[PDB]
């Protein structure tokens, strides 16, 4: 594993020492509802998941606070979930990735388990 | 036919913050400013274009910063230099392949215990950029009036400190100080030099 | 109410996890049952090797093919005497690991006044952080640098008129696990005389 499978755990680090104002929003759960996928897939999908995130959130009011502070954190959040789509999808180098899926789940938990799976990926490479 | 040529290969390095520059050779006195652009746009779906107006670097070299809003390693490019409407030349650039760090600052030197001398600067990255973690140092002092004595501290460790034992240190002249950086787990090659610092020390 | 468990991963050879026995109305046996969630092999396990303090249950401990890192762990920790009266709990082992000490340090200089520092660990190079410390025989403190997961230290200025002395600890964190806990300084080594 060279830097990219670590630029994504930092972030994810960075992502979950403190939850803003829309981590408790849902996302698809694509690990909940895991079918023996292959491992690419998983990246893929995952930055599926956190780009419609993103796209769907960047500019919502409920999202950006009444203060500055939390105004920033929110335009800090968007910005950390790019670096992880962007990352993501390097990793798995597939052109689609479908998630039909329905199983729910909060934004908070589902970057909490991604990074579980990241920090075990990177533990099996030397 | 084609008028306007570019000699060799441009070649691009990024600080891995906001920008890359691309430098390159035209085959004759050129105005950069006024007859190229260079185009770039991230390999990513839903991406836009954009336009750099190159600087001018010495009668027939050019140079052009690309601004980024930000950087990933995954992240590559496409570059498109134009001259008009004929297309000079095309290529690729992944920033996290060709870092250059951005030259520390802030270099202040401590003489409060005798014993040993303490030097201290600041990391030009803010912690949360991929690069903040990852960056050593060197650290270069010299004597003014005797220039020919010099050394280079290489700092291995994280902090932006370093202690040198003041019994290397002739009193009564004044040393300069500055410093650079570089972050082996990218391969980067080293910054610029830090703006110096004279001292007088007793 | 009973007391919590606490366990801790060792160098993810095996991990033990205990109790203190001396809070309890009575001496017991407290039974300790785990299961990792969500995940294959769900079926609840028994404490395979007790350990005792005071002729009463200490703690358990696991080996290696029962720790799985990267998998909710939960533990249960059951009385006897009472049927109904216990606690559950759930962990995420990957930041209760303590590393061994780094062994093997050795000396050597690679220039006139570059003064290297090595170590190695154990199976865990790319996991590890580390915390190197040194000072003179004059010093009334350490000073402490930290190099990330490399494991070479290195002096810039050394003191042919000092002896020194250094050690490193490491820690596993934060790429692999964010485990608080260092591990024991390792065995000192010196350098030069006086
Ligand atoms: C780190 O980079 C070096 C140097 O490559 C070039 O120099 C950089 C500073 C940059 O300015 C670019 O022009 C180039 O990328 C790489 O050098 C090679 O090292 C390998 C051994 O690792 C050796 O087999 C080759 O002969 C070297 N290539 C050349 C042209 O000399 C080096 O590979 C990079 N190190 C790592 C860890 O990837
Ligand atoms: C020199 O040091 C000063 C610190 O006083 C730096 O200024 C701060 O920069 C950080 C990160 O860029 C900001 O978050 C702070 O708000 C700035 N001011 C404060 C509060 O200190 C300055 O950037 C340093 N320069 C160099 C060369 O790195
Ligand atoms: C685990 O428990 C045993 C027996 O009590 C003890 O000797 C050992 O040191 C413990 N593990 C640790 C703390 O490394
Ligand atoms: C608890 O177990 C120990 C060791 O098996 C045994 O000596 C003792 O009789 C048991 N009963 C209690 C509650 O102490
Ligand atoms: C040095 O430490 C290593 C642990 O990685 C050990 O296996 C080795 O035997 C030690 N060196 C010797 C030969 O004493």
């Amino acid at each position: 594993c060279d830097i990219t499978l670590q630029e994504i755990i930092k972030t994810l680090n960075s992502l979950t020492e403190q939850k803003t104002l829309c981590t408790e929003l849902t996302v698809t759960d694509i690990f909940a509802a895991s079918k023996n996928t292959t491992e690419k897939e998983t990246f893929c999908r995952a930055a599926t998941v956190l780009r419609q995130f993103y796209s769907h959130h960047e500019k919502d009011t409920r999202c950006l606070g009444a203060t500055a502070q939390q105004f920033h954190r929110h335009k800090q959040l968007i910005r950390f979930l790019k670096r992880l789509d962007r990352n993501l999808w390097g990793l798995a180098g597939l052109n689609s990735c479908p998630v039909k899926e329905a199983n729910q789940s909060t934004l908070e938990n589902f970057l909490e388990r991604l990074k579980t799976i990241m920090r075990e990926k990177y533990s099996k490479c030397s | 036919a084609d008028p306007f040529k570019v000699l060799q290969e441009p070649t691009c390095v990024s600080d891995y913050m906001s920008i890359s520059t691309c430098e390159w050779k035209m085959n004759g006195p050129t105005q950069c400013s006024t007859e190229l652009r260079l185009l770039y746009q991230l390999v990513f779906l839903l991406s836009e274009a954009h336009t750099c107006i190159p600087e001018n670097n010495g009668g027939a070299g050019c140079v052009c910063h690309l601004l980024m809003d930000d950087v990933v390693s995954a992240d590559q490019y496409t570059l498109d230099l134009w001259a008009g409407q004929q297309l000079l030349w095309k290529g690729s650039f992944k920033p996290s392949e060709h870092v250059k760090p951005r030259a520390p600052g802030n270099l202040t030197v401590h003489t409060q215990v005798s014993d040993t001398l303490l030097l201290t600067w600041s990391n030009p990255y803010p912690p949360d950029n991929y690069l903040y973690n990852h960056l050593t140092y060197a650290v270069n002092i010299w004597s003014e009036n005797d220039p020919a004595d010099f050394r280079i501290y290489q700092v291995t460790y994280l902090e932006p400190s370093l202690r040198i034992a003041a019994s290397t240190l002739k009193s009564g002249i004044s040393y300069r100080a500055r410093v650079r950086a570089w972050a082996q787990c990218y391969n980067t090659t080293w910054s610029e030099w830090s703006p110096s610092t004279k001292w007088h020390n007793s | 109410p009973l007391p919590e468990v606490q366990c801790f991963v060792f160098n993810v050879e095996y991990m033990n996890c205990t109790w203190q026995s001396s809070s309890e109305p009575q001496p017991t046996n407290l039974t300790l049952h785990y299961w990792y969630k969500n995940s294959d092999n769900d079926k609840v396990q028994k404490c395979s090797h007790y350990l005792f303090s005071e002729e009463i249950t200490s703690g358990c401990q696991l080996q290696k093919k029962e720790i799985h890192l990267y998998q909710t762990f939960v533990v249960q920790l059951q009385d006897p005497r009472e049927p109904r009266r216990q606690a559950t709990q759930m962990l995420k082992l990957q930041n209760l690991v303590i590393p061994w000490a780094p062994e093997n340090l050795t000396l050597h200089k690679l220039s006139e006044s570059q003064l290297e520092l090595n170590w190695n660990n154990r199976f865990l190079n790319h996991c590890l952080e580390h915390l190197v410390q040194y000072r003179t025989d004059w010093d009334h403190s350490w000073t402490e640098q930290s190099v990330d997961y490399r494991h070479k230290f290195s002096l810039p200025s050394v003191d042919g008129q000092k002896r020194y002395t250094f050690r490193v600890r490491s820690r596993f964190n934060p790429l692999c696990g964010s485990a608080q806990h260092w591990s024991e300084w390792s065995h000192p080594i010196h350098w030069g005389s006086n």
